[PDB]
């Protein structure tokens, strides 16, 4: 879930 | 008078936002053009969505943001984004257009441009009212990024898990504000007071933006023309 | 010679593809514009995308399509929408320029554009060597659109139920097809076998794009910058 | 699932 605001989270 | 903490958070958080904000807008002739059926959802879609990006990046830079729990981060920014979009959008608004103008007249929006991109009156009459209100305020930058600061990191969000270490935070942030209005700035003996009405304001705003947006996204041929960033933030999954 | 209802499906066949292929390509200037890092990404996605509702326009209107159930026409479109993309792209490719010219300059796409997009050569090269042998059959328009609804009505997909059902709609469109390249066709005696051949060819440059795409799809950095509609559509749910 | 394809598809 979230894949994306992981990823700019680093 | 500052302490000197106090001051390393504001000089941190200012470079934050100049590393965030780009006052050329140089980067928006890369958006769906805008068009004046929704013609101005697609690249409404793609300045929120390029905003939102920046708004991460801005909340990264803010100090012990990068320390919560990835779930904490993702739930803050959920249901802070639009929020923030909102705040930091008063730096291109003008209130002699009673629009945002960024840098051409392509990229400048009326209340107009936002209805042909699925919103209401019941939306942007308040919006506007509330930019100019902001704007009337005339913050220094470093309570403008103050602000945007408290605002994503406030505990009363739905589901934040770790409450007390990020009120403590907003504690810390808000402490700075009230000194810095009380030392450096010339008769704001009433702006802290304001700046957190207009947070509570941006809370009204946030409910009425999640009630349209749900409008939108439910009619698969208008959420079809967001872009997955704004599907994932403003979306309903935890 | 052709019957009456084997033309009925070319006169409905043909104006299909007319009411969902622009030769003006005026639509491409709200795509995200090209950038020539993945600088061609936005484009090439909003390229697509839009590729993407066009083939779901052109399958609603082939005589039996609309007549599948949603899961059926759902399990065709997922599998064959990439082919229909190379197929129906033929129609812009340039043998002299060894591209896609659509239009402007804007709009013309070298391999190397298509290599800023995520792309590599392992696909590009028998992609191009597919365009300029599909367009050195010259095929009529009749055997175009005749081709696109062969490959789209083809059961041996993944995920079909209705196979009897399909596979008859699609014997019924490859007689049309060897009738009409018999009856209208001058010199076309081997023209048939080279079309199937040429879906062969399809298949196995959708393996390769499929497993490109699953490489872009997985870095989310990228992937943000694709459509709704693309990841809907290339993605792997059933 | 499949919420634009359906939409699209009428
Ligand atoms: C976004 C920013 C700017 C302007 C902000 C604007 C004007 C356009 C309409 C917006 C975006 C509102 C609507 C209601 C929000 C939405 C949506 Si929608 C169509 C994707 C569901 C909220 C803020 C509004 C420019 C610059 O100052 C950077 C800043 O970040
Ligand atoms: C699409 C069409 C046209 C051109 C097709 C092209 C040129 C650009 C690159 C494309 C699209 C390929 C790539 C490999 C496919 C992809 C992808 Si992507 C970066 C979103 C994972 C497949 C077909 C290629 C123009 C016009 O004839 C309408 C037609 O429909």
């Amino acid at each position: 879930k979230h894949k994306i605001l992981h990823r700019l989270l680093q | 008078m500052l302490s000197d903490e106090q001051m390393q958070i504001i000089n941190s958080l200012v470079e934050a936002h100049h590393k965030t904000y780009d006052d050329s807008y140089s980067d928006f002739v890369r958006f769906r053009p805008p068009v004046r059926r929704l013609s101005m959802l697609p690249h409404l879609a793609d300045l929120v969505s390029y905003s939102i990006q920046k708004v991460i990046g801005f909340a990264k830079m803010i100090p012990g943001f990068r320390d919560l729990t990835a779930e904490d981060q993702i739930a803050l920014l959920k249901s802070s984004a639009i929020e923030i979009i909102m705040l930091r959008s008063n730096q291109s608004f003008s209130l002699e257009d009673m629009s945002w103008s960024c840098g051409g007249p392509d990229f400048k929006y009326c209340i107009n441009d936002v209805t042909k991109a699925g919103h209401t009156l019941e939306l942007l009459e308040p919006l506007v009212k509330f930019q100019v209100g902001l704007k009337k305020l005339k913050l220094h930058e470093e309570e403008h990024v103050l602000l945007m600061a408290i605002c994503l990191l406030s505990p009363d969000r739905p589901g934040v898990q770790d409450h007390v270490r990020i009120e403590a935070l907003q504690d810390r942030l808000c402490d700075v504000l009230q000194a810095y209005i009380r030392i450096q700035h010339p008769g704001g003996r009433l702006l802290y007071a304001k700046m957190i009405q207009k947070l509570a304001d941006l809370r009204s705003l946030n409910e009425e933006h999640s009630k349209q947006y749900r409008s939108l996204s439910f009619q698969p041929e208008h959420s079809m023309q967001l872009t997955p960033l704004v599907l994932e933030v403003f979306g309903s999954e935890v």
